Parts: C-alpha cells; sequence; structure tokens
C-alpha cells in the first residue's frame, strides 16, 4: 500500500484540520480543540492505484515546538495553505516558507493548496475585500508562484463546497511517485 | 508582584502544568505506537523519547514551582529568596 506522508500547514488563523477531515469526512464538524495526536491515515484513489495517506496537521501552538509533528521531517510533501480571497497570505507563504526549505535543500517536492474557495468565488465577498483594497488571487497568479518556488503543482479547493480536495492529496501522492523521491534521515545523537 | 491575589499565580501554574501535561501524554502516545514492532521508521519513535524527555522536566520545574506557591501561599511572615 503506497503509504506517502502528507503534512498540511499553513500561515494562516485555521484551516488545517478542515482541509484534512473534509476529504475523510466529506463534511467538518467543526470543533475548536487543539490537535495534540498523529494518527490519521486515509485511503485515496489515484490513477486507479489504491494509496495509504498520512494526514499529519500542526496545531497553532507555539509551546508545542518540542512536540512539533514527528511526520513533519519524514514528510513526503507538506501543503501549502493560505487565504485566496487575501493577497498578503500569498505574500507570506513564499517569504516565510520558501526560505526555511531552501536552507535544507532537501530536494523535497512541494505542493501548493488554495483552501476556502467558497468565499474565493464570492461575488459579494470580493466586494467586501475591496472595501479592505484586498483581491483574490487569480489560477496563473498561482501557477507563476510554482514556476520560481520549483513547486510540483499548484490548484485550488475548498472544505466546505469540495472543489478538488481529492485532487490535492491525489497530485500531492505523485509528488513524491513521479518528481524526486524523499527518504531523508538524520540523527542527533547516539543517546537522548 | 502580587498582592492578596495569590491564588491567581497558582491556578496559572496549574493551566502551565496541564499544558504540558498534554505534550507529556502526546509524545508518550506516539512512543507507544512506534513501540511495537517496527513501522514506517525508527527516526519517528527516536524523536518522540526526545521531545518526550524534555517535557518531563517541564513538568518536573512547574510542578515544583507549584507546591512554592501554596506553601508561600500559607505564611505570611517568611520572606522570598
Ligand atoms: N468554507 C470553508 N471553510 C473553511 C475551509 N478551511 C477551513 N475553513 C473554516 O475554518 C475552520 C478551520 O478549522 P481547522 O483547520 O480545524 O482549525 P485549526 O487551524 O486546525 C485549529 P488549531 O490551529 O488550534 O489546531 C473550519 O472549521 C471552517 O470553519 C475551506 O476550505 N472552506
Ligand atoms: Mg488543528
Amino acid at each position: 500500500m503506497q503509504a506517502i506522508k502528507c503534512v498540511v500547514v499553513g500561515d494562516g488563523a485555521v484551516g488545517k484540520t478542515c482541509l484534512l477531515i473534509s476529504y475523510t469526512t466529506n463534511a467538518f464538524p467543526g470543533e475548536y480543540i487543539p490537535t495534540v495526536f498523529d494518527n490519521y491515515s486515509a485511503n485515496v484513489m489515484v490513477d486507479g492505484k489504491p494509496v495509504n495517506l498520512g494526514l499529519w496537521d500542526t496545531a497553532g501552538l507555539e509551546d508545542y515546538d518540542r512536540l512539533r509533528p514527528l511526520s513533519y521531517p519524514q514528510t513526503d510533501v507538506f501543503l501549502i495553505c493560505f487565504s485566496l480571497v487575501s493577497p498578503a497570505s500569498f505574500e507570506n507563504v513564499r517569504a516565510k516558507w520558501y526560505p526555511e526549505v531552501r536552507h535544507h535543500c532537501p530536494n523535497t517536492p512541494i505542493i501548493l493548496v488554495g483552501t476556502k474557495l467558497d468565499l474565493r468565488d464570492d461575488k459579494d465577498t470580493i466586494e467586501k475585500l475591496k472595501e479592505k483594497k484586498l483581491t483574490p488571487i487569480t489560477y496563473p497568479q498561482g501557477l507563476a508562484m510554482a514556476k520560481e518556488i520549483g513547486a510540483v503543482k499548484y490548484l485550488e479547493c475548498s472544505a466546505l463546497t469540495q472543489r478538488g480536495l481529492k485532487t490535492v492529496f491525489d497530485e500531492a501522492i505523485r509528488a513524491v511517485l513521479c518528481p524526486p523521491p524523499v527518504k531523508k534521515r538524520k540523527r542527533k545523537c547516539l543517546l537522548l | 508582584g502580587i498582592p492578596a491575589t495569590n491564588l491567581s499565580r497558582v491556578a496559572g501554574l496549574e493551566k502551565q502544568l496541564a499544558i504540558e501535561l498534554k505534550v507529556k501524554q502526546g509524545a508518550e502516545n506516539m512512543i507507544q505506537t512506534y513501540s511495537n514492532g517496527s513501522t514506517k521508521d525508527r527516526k519517528l519513535l527516536l524523536t518522540a523519547q526526545q521531545m518526550l524527555q524534555d517535557s518531563k522536566t517541564k513538568i518536573d520545574i512547574i510542578r515544583m514551582q507549584l507546591r512554592r506557591a501554596l506553601q508561600a501561599d500559607q505564611l505570611e511572615n517568611q520572606a522570598a529568596p
């Protein structure tokens, strides 16, 4: 069973767990309770080939710096979640997330996600953004971003409408199969 | 510092301790997961051990200090170090 480790992270306030749950439950029940556990896998269909998916979402807690997602390091591919209707989220994703990955240069593939699509294609909401002098991101805008950061693939989706959630995971899996592999192991010391 | 609302400080340590509890209990859970047989990679089990140890110290200091809060709460004559 093709088991791939995918970790969902985003500079946004929330949307990390909702993204994963929406695809596994087809509907996010909500819950504001923080995240501590990790064990959470889901089956996905890619090209008719059953694939084991590892869902690991990090909570918005700084104290968990040490208790950080153990999967993160091994993560075959991490998803970049940001708000499309807000250019700022897009402005900072490449700003902070890119300099970090390049520092190690793991050559690990990286997928792009456009969570919250329901409000991205909303006229009235878009009108509201104008009030704050903000405009939503288009497809070619992100497409170009994938070229500069060398992202394996970039797509947009919603957890409420489920635009293309399955597509995110489906493409993310391929990110390791087709593009360059992953496999990253490095110990800190013999004893702890 | 704190006047008569010394009870606030005490509860604060209870909260901090409890937060660390989730941290400690969290790592241990991950340890038990990889502890059985050999799944995925051993590196995951190691990270759980180190992060868990770190949390152990966290609870140790927070726990002892909490006891110090209640101690100094009863006594009103003895001065602080
Ligand atoms: N319509 C819509 N709402 C979304 C989408 N993604 C997230 N949300 C909303 O934002 C919430 C974010 O939930 P979640 O991701 O679990 O929060 P979190 O950031 O994991 C909580 P913490 O950071 O404390 O662990 C959802 O419950 C939902 O209300 C999306 O694609 N579409
Ligand atoms: Mg969460």
